[PDB]
Order: C-alpha cells, then sequence, then structure tokens
C-alpha cells in the first residue's frame, strides 16, 4: 500500500544528490588536471633548456682546457 | 429462504512507476555527462603521463652529464 509507495518516493531524490555530488567532484577535477597539466608542460621547457646549456657549456669548457 | 450468495471482481493496483519517468530522465542525462567528464579526464591523464615520461629521460641525461663533468674537472684539477 502507502509502504511501498514512500519507499519509491524515498529511494530516488537520493541518488540525485550523490550524481550532483560526483558531478561536482568531477568538474573540480578538470579544472585542476588543466592547471597540472599547463604546470608540466612548462616544467618540460625548462628542463628542456636547462639540459641544452649543460651540454653546450660542458662542451666548451672541455674544448677550452684541451686547447688551454 | 433468504439465503444469498455472492461472487467477486478483482481489480489491479497501479504497477510501481509515474515516480520512475522525471527524476529517471535527469538521472540518466548526468549519468551521460559524468561519463563524457570522465572520458576526458582518461585522455588528458594518459597524456601527461606521457609527457612525465618524457621529462624523465632529459632529467637522468642532465644528471649524468654534470656528474661527469664535475668528475672530469676535478681529476685534471689536481
Amino acid at each position: 500500500a502507502l509502504s511501498e509507495i514512500e519507499t519509491r518516493h524515498s529511494e530516488i531524490i537520493k541518488l540525485e544528490n550523490s550524481i550532483r555530488e560526483l558531478h561536482d567532484m568531477f568538474m573540480d577535477m578538470a579544472m585542476l588536471v588543466e592547471s597540472q597539466g599547463e604546470m608540466i608542460d612548462r616544467i618540460e621547457y625548462n628542463v628542456e633548456h636547462a639540459v641544452d646549456y649543460v651540454e653546450r657549456a660542458v662542451s666548451d669548457t672541455k674544448k677550452a682546457v684541451k686547447y688551454q | 429462504d433468504m439465503r444469498n450468495e455472492l461472487e467477486e471482481m478483482q481489480r489491479r493496483a497501479d504497477q510501481l512507476a509515474d515516480e520512475s519517468l522525471e527524476s529517471t530522465r535527469r538521472m540518466l542525462q548526468l549519468v551521460e555527462e559524468s561519463k563524457d567528464a570522465g572520458i576526458r579526464t582518461l585522455v588528458m591523464l594518459d597524456e601527461q603521463g606521457e609527457q612525465l615520461e618524457r621529462i624523465e629521460e632529459g632529467m637522468d641525461q642532465i644528471n649524468k652529464d654534470m656528474k661527469e663533468a664535475e668528475k672530469n674537472l676535478t681529476d685534471l684539477g689536481k
């Protein structure tokens, strides 16, 4: 009778609440992931520049000391 | 002889629904949106992992180069 009606009316709102919370969490996740990706791209650029300069400097100093 | 008898008729209570078509559609739409967001997150995470793997090799190479250069300079200095 009314027991099943109330059960059906009470087992739907909770799903909506949980789904909305999941939605908010996923959105925040996406934004922060984009930010982290940009940061990592900058990281890679800096690392590449550093390694290239290391190669250049070591080669230059080695040749200079070899020739004296 | 006022002894009467009867027969019965039946009716079916409405099946369990008529609340499963308004929250249901919204639930399905939200599920679809969450699925799309999850797919996008998958793609972005894979790209980030690839980029980190790429960074590792340059990191190791610079470490090795600096160590070798320092050792060589120390050896020549003394």
